[PDB]
């Protein structure tokens, strides 16, 4: 069975396909996984609360006894045939579920740090496949192998002291001339031949293979089954985290960096990752802010100590001398104010950094959304000048419109 | 319609030099190349004219041109002359019997059928005429770089060369001297001559334009992520598509008559016969059976995974068709599919069905995660056949 | 037994079979066995010959090799000394040529051949060129007799490879593996007589020679061999059967080992056998039954359990021995990491700390595994563990 | 001809000294090496003035310039002997043929003309004369080492070693002296003369600068290609473009009338109009027909895995067209996009065609998860022109 969320959304158990007792079982594994792994993940002001919350079986999903509730991590797992994606709650609209995928791979693209092509996701739109996460992550492996496969083959260098019946490379002499002429009818010679079968061919047959077995598409079958021919020769290994450590890039399979990074985020029982929507939003206001702010640098996790270290999620600072706090919040903000939990951490920002602090947020059509300007001005009766920007999404599209309007609200804040 | 196959290999081996006949295993493609070399020139086994010459997965650069290797020398102990290969035996060979037919006044017609006695010696050359050999062969390359451009277009004894299964080895590798050498324009004689000065032995080498390479190369293994500008370039590539077309009741019965005797034909229309009224009285049953599988499997996999017509070519009966699909066609097809079950019974439209008259039953004992695994069923007699007539 | 029904046919129709199977079945032993019942050659040598293979097997020990040699006490005299292969089939060949009425124009010369090619250690150089001097007359003789006559040869010999996934297939043949299809072979219609690299004299396999494989692929799997390996060959699944452990199944197979006298003690002891378990005659098919459609169905079907551990059970004592020391191993092996699903193909899930084969270690780890350890049991305590497997 | 690859080669080669014509299969490069080399040279085989190798992955280093090789003597068969490699009997060759013109040398011009004996000697060289060979080449490095580097800069003959795909051995390994030796103001008489001590002989080296090397690599595949940075400083890489513009009706007059110089000139002339004709008198048809596949493959592939300009330079009429299209570009379109076939239906520009006058026709058999795959048409007449003109 699929099941999908959104981020702080609830499914109930009568309508859900498969059987009742099913998904419980899967999910209670899977906040089990999310517990031993917790600790690898970064987080930004999220009050997880690790030592309680996440080990009672709510670290991904919160399990109820009449309904399936998301918390705020995004991303996907699949478990026991129940697949599980969590998609954020910003692209949730009023081919229907498509457009949220390629939103939130794209704000996976420039966040997370991939370097994947928008000609990729672009091949996808519109061949009416079922939307799935992993369907697409495994895709964005196989097209990115296959296209770096069909190119060249990456066969690296070893050299093998071997004692061949004809005579390659290098004769090794302290070899041969301790030879007893009883034995005298083969070579003893050092060559430095190509070798197909390579770690990170090991690697990538491994990937492929554990890919095909758990893949659903009909796309991604026939893709990893020519995969799966061209590393015929190659013997299997059992994958575990070791190997994907002892793989350096050099300059010589640099250009296999995107297909291994995508192998070691799906692979390493379980399977996908999880991160959450705080830190994945302040990083992807990381990106706008820099491009968008000309005329002062800005650097993101700054920390200034009070008295248990409070620190913003990104300052701007032109040189040393202002101080523009601008601290990133996965909040609705409703009522058109923000809440108890925000503004005190704003005047702390604030205090320590005469330093105005802007607040972005999310707008779509799903979230709230203020008027075009910056929004709502405040002083906290210190002279203080508290700014609500909210950047709109057009990150569902290819293109960029909305980055030119949240550079003249800032130039405006600026 | 064969001789169309014997021109559509003659017209491209005259104009860009050496064919390579891909194409999925099972389809006739060693057996084309071999029985047009042999109607070509007359003979039917290897040595002088051609050298049947298969690769693997550990041949190497040094069996085909030449390498150093250890030969014992007069019943002694060994030396380490430099042996040449299966191309340099026949490289040779060409140019040297070629060179009978050329009448120049330069050429020692003495000195090379001296050489081409040495070439064609089917013993081990012994140290007492190894530097005649040598000798000889330096004599060789003095003379081809002498002779102009035209009078080494014009060589008679047309050499062939079947290289079986050109994609297992690793091309590149072997192919050493002869991805710069293997064009029309880059053997002796064209327009871009090129005699390369080989690595081991230290002596010039050029293919001559008589040698024409001619490749079988089997595309369900080591696929199409080939050389793709080398070894791509030079070879004219000729699909060879597994035909249905021979399985019918009378191309079966025209195949297995013209090979045979006059008792045997005679009960090869008994079998055929008995075979064919056992399925339906279906003229045409194998060439639609061999037809529909084969568009199944070029949707969910690659073109060139098809299951061949070289399996059906040789049934008699029904139980003969039964030993040829449960060992040659289902474990063909599940070599494919690697290990899949629910796509593979969708090449044979049995996607909703198990437990019945089906190829693979589904056990009736799901794993802990919800797995299913699937077993193949054996069958027999009238139920085999319902199970065939359900693939149309 | 019903095996050798279907060996036979496969062996007419191909000319090779791979008899692959979990491992434990019978592979070897019912090679061996259709041998000896078709050639009537109780040991190996004459009308066929038997061989492993491992990792670094060579060229040059199975078809043609250089080997070193001794002239009477002197310097080291090199020597081409034929394999395994080329034993074999040059011994089918002069041994079917005598059968052949055309081949009479040297029927002396030829025997001379095969009893030089089937003694041992030839110990002067004076008879080796004698064996090389007929050989090239051997070769000189059939490469200009007609196809009806090398069609039929009349004694079948047969060679045993034992471990043929383990062998590296595409250098131990060489060049050679495109003579192993039937329209290949010697006296077919496509013949090859091809010439070997190291003594320069010309090869080819007649067809008499067939070649009897035998793979464990518990390790390989048969989609994992080399690709001229998959299509010349014809494989032959040898399933685990569970049927030859009954009460009067497991009597039968030990009646032929032994005498009278040890037939009424084997008797006694599986009645005191089959009586602790529970007066179940049909107890050991249905273990190892419930075992391998729980083992086919999280793993592979060639990872199966076979049947020839439990074929030496005397006592409840020798079961304890076979299940924890040969069958239980490979349950550890084949599932590492891994012991959830273990657990399940005892069908003992959820069921931990009591008589489990696998009980769990009370420690949780850094960040929490459940890393389970094995419990020997014994008695009667271990037999109400195996109850509940069925 | 002379126009733009051969004076960028001779004015890049003069200059740097090596040069590399990395580029597309399919496009004048070892072409435009041999034909500089024997316009410039006067000599049309190798042998003395130039050398004619090419790499591969069973190339040695030991070799190329120098190893340890077991010779075959006459009493001791296994004499382990260090043998110079290609290289280095190319570059003892330039230096003591420049060495014929200098005037230090007043002792030993009769010791240079012996080793220039021994140098040019195809025979294997025995070994009552080897170290008569070792003594000279001893000789020979004490005399460079008092020779002035003003008398060492002009050397008057050009010796050149055509390495034919430099990119497939291992480069770094093959060149090992020689990562530092390329270079104009490395060699002998540049700005830092560097006399190296090779490993085996003991003996030093150091490259004259008469010597130049053309290699010509291949930039298709991505494994092999050259990315050592301290080597591509050593070279001079010049990009040869597939050039379409040698495909139009004047061009192909041009090309193929040059090197044919015989009298079928007026059979050439009247064929080729006969084939622009049946292509509706267009006479930039395969220009644009070339123009119109590279650029539709540089978007989508790789720039470096362009159609050559040599698949269609050598048609001569529609059926000779159909034979080139077929049997060598369209195979290697399905190599390109291999199971891609919305990309492979784009690159010819049949996007929304999927029935009639098309290379690829529809399947009419979806698969079960939504997946579909097309089919060849072997087109031929006045249809296939029609296939053609849909690209253009
Ligand atoms: N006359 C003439 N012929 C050309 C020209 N360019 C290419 N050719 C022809 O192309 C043919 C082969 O081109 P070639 O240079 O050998 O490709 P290549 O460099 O070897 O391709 P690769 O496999 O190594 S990567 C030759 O026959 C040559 O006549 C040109 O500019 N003028
Ligand atoms: N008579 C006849 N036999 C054919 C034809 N095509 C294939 N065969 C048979 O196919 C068999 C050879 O198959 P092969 O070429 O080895 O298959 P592949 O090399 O694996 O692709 C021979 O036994 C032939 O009898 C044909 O056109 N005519
Ligand atoms: N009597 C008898 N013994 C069998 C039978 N099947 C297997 N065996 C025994 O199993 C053993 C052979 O196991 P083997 O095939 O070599 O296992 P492998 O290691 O996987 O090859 C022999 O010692 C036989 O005694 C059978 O049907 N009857
Ligand atoms: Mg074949
Ligand atoms: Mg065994
Ligand atoms: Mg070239």
């Amino acid at each position: 069975t699929t099941i999908t969320l959104y981020e702080h959304d609830e499914k109930r158990y009568r309508d859900i396909a498969g059987d009742k007792k099913a998904i419980q079982d899967a999910l209670i594994k899977l906040n089990k996984q999310f517990k031993k792994d917790f600790k690898k993940l970064d987080r930004s002001e999220d009050n997880s609360d690790t030592e309680d919350t996440i080990d009672e079986s709510k670290g991904v999903v919160e399990v109820y006894a009449n309904k399936i509730k998301a918390r705020h991590y995004v991303g996907f797992a699949a478990v026991d045939n129940v697949f599980l994606q969590i998609l954020p709650k910003v692209f949730k609209p009023k081919e229907d579920t498509w457009e949220p995928i390629l939103a939130f791979i794209r704000m996976l693209d420039m966040a997370y740090g991939l370097k994947i092509k928008d000609h990729d996701l672009a091949y996808l739109q519109g061949r009416n496949l079922r939307p799935n996460l992993y369907e697409v992550f495994i895709y964005l492996f196989a097209k990115s192998l296959w296209s770096e496969v069909q190119r060249g083959y990456h066969r690296e260098y070893v050299e093998v002291h071997r004692e061949e019946k004809f005579l390659r490379g290098k004769l090794l002499m302290s070899r041969q001339i301790r030879k007893l002429p009883h034995q005298l009818n083969t070579f003893s010679v050092e060559v430095h031949e190509l070798i197909e079968d390579n770690l990170l061919n090991r690697i990538f047959y491994a990937s492929v293979r554990e890919a095909l077995r758990r893949t659903t598409w009909g796309l991604n079958r026939k893709l990893l089954g020519e995969l799966m021919l061209a590393f015929d020769g190659i013997t299997p290994i059992h994958l575990r985290t070791e190997h994907f450590e002892r793989v350096h890039f050099t300059r010589l399979n640099e250009r296999f960096r995107r297909p291994f990074e995508l192998a070691k985020l799906l692979f390493m029982e379980v399977s996908g990752f999880f991160v959450d929507m705080n830190k994945l939003f302040e990083r992807f206001i990381e990106r706008v802010l820099v491009r968008n702010l000309p005329p002062e640098y800005k650097l993101f996790y700054q920390e200034s100590y009070p008295f248990s270290s409070q620190k913003p999620d990104y300052v701007v600072r032109k040189g040393n001398t202002p101080v523009v706090v601008l601290d990133a919040k996965y909040r609705e903000l409703k009522e058109r104010i923000p809440s108890s939990d925000m503004l005190r951490q704003l005047y702390v920002y604030s205090r320590i950094w005469p330093a105005v602090i802007v607040i972005p947020s999310s707008s779509t059509y799903n979230q709230g959304l203020p008027d075009k300007p910056l929004e709502f001005e405040f002083f906290d009766e210190r002279k203080l000048f508290i700014v609500a920007y909210n950047m709109d999404y057009v990150k569902t599209g290819a293109i960029f419109k909305a980055d030119k309007n949240f550079r003249r609200s800032l130039n405006n804040i600026i | 319609n064969i001789k169309e196959d014997y021109f559509r290999v003659d017209m491209l081996l005259n104009k860009k030099g050496q064919v390579i006949l891909y194409g999925p295993p099972g389809t006739g493609k060693t057996w084309i190349a071999r029985k047009y070399v042999v109607e070509e020139t007359n003979e039917k086994t290897p040595g002088n004219k051609w050298e049947f010459i298969t690769f693997h997965q550990s041949y190497s650069y040094e069996e085909f041109i030449e390498g150093f290797r250890p030969r014992t020398d007069n019943e002694e102990k060994i030396r380490y002359v430099v042996e040449d290969g299966i191309f340099k035996k026949i490289a040779l060979r060409a140019l040297v019997k070629g060179l009978f037919e050329l009448e120049d006044a330069t050429i020692g017609k003495d000195k090379i059928h001296r050489l081409y006695i040495l070439l064609t010696k089917k013993e081990p050359l012994s140290p007492t005429e190894y530097e005649e050999y040598l000798r000889l062969k330096r004599y060789l390359w003095e003379l081809v770089g002498g002779l102009p451009k035209d009078k080494l277009k014009n060589l008679t004894p047309k050499f062939y060369l079947i290289i079986d299964e050109i994609n297992r080895g690793n091309i590149s590798k072997i192919f050493g001297e002869l991805i710069t050498l293997l064009e029309k324009d880059k053997r002796l004689g064209g327009e871009n001559q090129l005699i390369v000065r080989l690595p081991y032995s230290g002596e010039p080498f050029a293919v001559p334009p008589n040698l024409y390479i001619i490749g079988t190369m089997n595309t369900a293994d080591r696929s199409i992520a080939l050389l793709d500008v080398a070894l791509r370039r030079r070879f004219a590539f000729i699909e060879v598509e597994p035909r249905p077309e021979f399985l019918e009741k009378e191309n079966l019965k025209k195949i297995r008559e013209k090979k045979l005797k006059t008792e045997d034909r005679k009960r090869l229309n008994e079998k055929l016969n008995e075979l064919f009224s056992k399925l339906g009285n279906d003229n045409y049953f194998l060439k639609t059976l061999l037809e529909k599988i084969n568009v199944r499997i070029t949707v969910v996999k690659d073109r060139d995974h098809r299951i061949g017509h070289s399996y059906f070519l040789n049934v008699e009966t029904v139980e003969d068709l039964h030993h040829v699909w449960y060992y040659e066609v289902l474990p063909l097809l599940m070599e494919y599919f690697y290990n899949d079950w629910e796509t593979i019974k969708w090449v044979l439209n049995e996607k909703g069905k198990e437990h019945g008259n089906v190829f693979f039953e589904k056990l009736r004992l799901t794993g802990p995660n919800g797995e299913e695994a699937y077993q193949l069923k054996v069958l027999e007699g009238d139920a085999f056949i319902g199970a065939l007539k359900r693939i149309i």
